[PDB]
């Protein structure tokens, strides 16, 4: 490991620098850029993100954009990002979902498309589609679609869609973050069974951490988390698993993701339900999917209502913020996040370098009220150092020129 | 930029009119808060859960169709509470935007007890007839 500031610092030095010239700007400000997604692997980069006009609900979008690039040394001092390739995804208008994942230099896009936009509460996963589109720099986007029919489940799943910030590829198999659903309740939950707590009164503990994992709108269904492993031959070829997450402390299905870091795998899931506390933790089990989760006691993100930030108790409740995160040295234990300081509101970004127990610095984005929902971030070392991207997903001027926006900065070397 | 005066839930509070309901005209950016005020001494707690409905939906007084539920007050003996900045952006699972020039409503098909937590049809709302309107940027 090299050497950046490991313990507790006041007014560090990130060297923040915004990069505005890579996600497109658009002439009509009705239009709203929305759930940006980025995917970091060897020097290359995969950004996606969601416009559709007057709202900025991912399903309303009426394009959604994929875009390849590159990591290039500009003689600046610091990583600065060339964009390659832009194209608007084919199916777009009946996209549901989609993950990035960054391969062997080329940009893959897992996709999930529906005529129905409520497709994972009435209907079933042999109705919809399952596509990846793949390009490069140099040579044309080509959309494959994805054989269903052929899938080994683990378990009896009714439904799944991709959903999360990026996937990865290890060796000649993808491994893409999804969200599953099995009408039947075949789940145990001891970490959530554990609690001595403050209950609904007239509702069993055991009950309601049961009736926890059922979907807000279809209260007969149960979203699960999960992976699926993509098997492939020069797309031709196919063999696909759809896994479920180890039931070790489970947590309502949410958006999350995967990434290859510091050669480890780190799973993170946004906590949407009522533990609000940081849910990830490197894997070490494939089959079950198995991260072993961080026991983190101090970082949080806000939601409204009865489970707001810092509440760790069991409850059925749904929301909260995707504000993702990346390791940075295993030795302490460090990870940075770029996490919003609020309790129930969705504002106030802050870059965040903590470790299990304790906060070690911060620095606010920015200086202004700013709004803000997703926030992903991913590391790596430029010129021997650390240094992070984060895309945040931003309503700066009042509601409307809605557009996410990129940052780099650097880990301090000196505390 | 103002804090508007916090709105107690409750079928004690005056604040909701018989006819209109609670109505407001907040300016984007503004923070707001909805509160379920915790047994007081003498009064039963009162059970309830607020939803978010479209106009169809309030004059009916029915939450059936589609459920983007806000707050649950499920405990009496800890008040929980509800923040509302007017900005897009919320935090919320279904999603929640707050555009200018439009009109969003909170209201309740609850009982007001523990058995009659869960009614989806009717309710308080059609009763005391408490619902909140907001019309974002209107004068
Ligand atoms: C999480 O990260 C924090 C980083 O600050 C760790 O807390 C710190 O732990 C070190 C030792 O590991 C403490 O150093 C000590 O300083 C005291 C003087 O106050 C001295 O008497 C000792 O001999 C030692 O040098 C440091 O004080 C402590 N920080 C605070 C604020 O108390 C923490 O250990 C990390 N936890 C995990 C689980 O990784
Ligand atoms: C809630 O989910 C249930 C369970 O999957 C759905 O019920 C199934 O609907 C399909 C067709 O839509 C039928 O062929 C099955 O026989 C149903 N199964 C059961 C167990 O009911 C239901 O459609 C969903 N309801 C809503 C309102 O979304
Ligand atoms: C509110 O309505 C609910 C349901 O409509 C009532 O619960 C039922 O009440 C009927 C008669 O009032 C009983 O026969 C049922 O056994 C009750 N069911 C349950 C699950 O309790 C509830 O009592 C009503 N309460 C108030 C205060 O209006
Ligand atoms: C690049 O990705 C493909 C999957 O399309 C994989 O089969 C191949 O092994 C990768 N290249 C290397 C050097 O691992
Ligand atoms: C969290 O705690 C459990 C047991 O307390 C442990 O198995 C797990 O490894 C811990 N997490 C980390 C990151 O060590
Ligand atoms: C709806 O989508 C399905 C594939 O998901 C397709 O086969 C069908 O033709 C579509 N119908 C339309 C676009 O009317």
């Amino acid at each position: 490991p090299k050497i950046f500031c490991k313990s507790v610092s006041k007014d560090p030095d990130f060297r923040l620098k915004q990069i505005d010239y890579v996600i497109p700007v658009q002439q009509d400000r009705s239009i709203c850029m929305n759930n940006p997604l980025l995917d970091i692997s060897d020097g290359f980069f995969t950004y996606i993100h969601y416009e559709g006009i007057n709202s900025c609900k991912k399903s309303d979008s009426f394009k959604v954009l994929l875009s390849h690039g590159e990591i290039v040394d500009r003689g600046d001092y610091r990583p600065s990002l060339y964009l390659l390739s832009s194209h608007y995804h084919p199916y777009s208008m009946q996209v549901i979902n989609c993950v990035p994942v960054t391969c062997n230099q080329s940009s893959f896009v897992f996709c999930h498309i529906s005529n129905n936009t409520k497709t994972l509460d009435n209907s079933d996963y042999s109705s919809d589609e399952y596509y990846i589109t793949y390009f490069n720099g140099i040579d044309r986007p080509k959309t494959k679609k994805i054989p269903i029919n052929n899938m080994t489940a683990d378990n009896r799943y009714i439904h799944f869609t991709f959903s999360g910030g990026g996937g990865v590829c290890l060796g000649e198999e993808f491994i893409i973050p999804v969200t599953t659903v099995i009408n039947t309740d075949v789940f145990t939950h001891d970490y959530c069974e554990s609690f001595n707590c403050s209950v609904q009164t007239g509702k069993s503990l055991k009950e309601i951490c049961s009736e926890s994992l059922r979907s807000p709108t279809n209260s007969s269904r149960y979203n699960l988390n999960g992976i699926m492993i993509i098997s492939q031959n020069n797309m031709t070829d196919f063999k696909i698993q759809l896994n479920g997450i180890t039931y070790n402390k489970l947590s309502f299905g949410s958006p999350g993701r995967l990434s290859k870091t510091l050669g480890q795998v780190l799973y993170y899931q946004s906590s949407m339900s009522w533990d609000t506390y940081l849910k990830a933790g490197f894997v070490e089990k494939w089959k079950p999917f198995t991260p072993n989760w961080m026991n983190n006691t101090v970082i949080s993100r806000p939601n409204q209502g009865n489970c707001p930030r810092y509440h760790k108790c069991p409850e059925i409740c749904y929301g909260g913020t995707y504000n993702d995160i990346a390791p940075l040295d295993l030795g302490k234990d460090m990870y940075v996040s770029v996490i919003l300081d609020s309790d129930q509101l969705a504002e106030n970004p802050e870059i965040t370098v903590f470790n299990s127990t304790t906060i070690l610095y911060k620095e606010r984005v920015s200086k202004d009220e700013l709004n803000t929902r997703s926030t992903t971030t991913s590391c790596f070392l430029f010129l021997d150092e650390p240094w992070c991207i984060s895309v945040l997903e931003t309503n700066r001027f009042n509601g409307k020129s809605i557009r996410p926006e990129i940052y780099s900065y650097k880990i301090p070397k000196y505390c | 930029a103002k804090n508007l005066e916090p709105v107690s839930w409750s079928s004690l509070n005056p604040k909701f009119l018989s006819g209109k309901g609670l109505v407001i005209y907040p300016k984007i950016g503004d923070k707001l808060d909805i509160i379920c005020p915790r047994a007081e001494a003498g009064r039963p707690y009162e059970y309830y859960k607020l939803y978010l409905v479209r106009p169809e939906q309030a004059a009916a007084c029915s939450t059936v169709l589609d459920p983007n539920v806000l707050v649950t007050c499920n405990k009496p003996h800890q008040e929980i509470r509800f923040t509302i900045k007017f900005q897009e952006f919320s935090p919320n699972y279904m999603g929640l935007e707050f555009k200018k020039y439009h009109d969003y409503y909170i209201t309740s098909t609850s009982n007001g007890s523990l058995e009659g937590l869960e009614n989806r049809e009717g309710g308080v709302c059609r009763t005391r007839t408490m619902k909140i309107v907001m019309k974002v940027g209107q004068d």
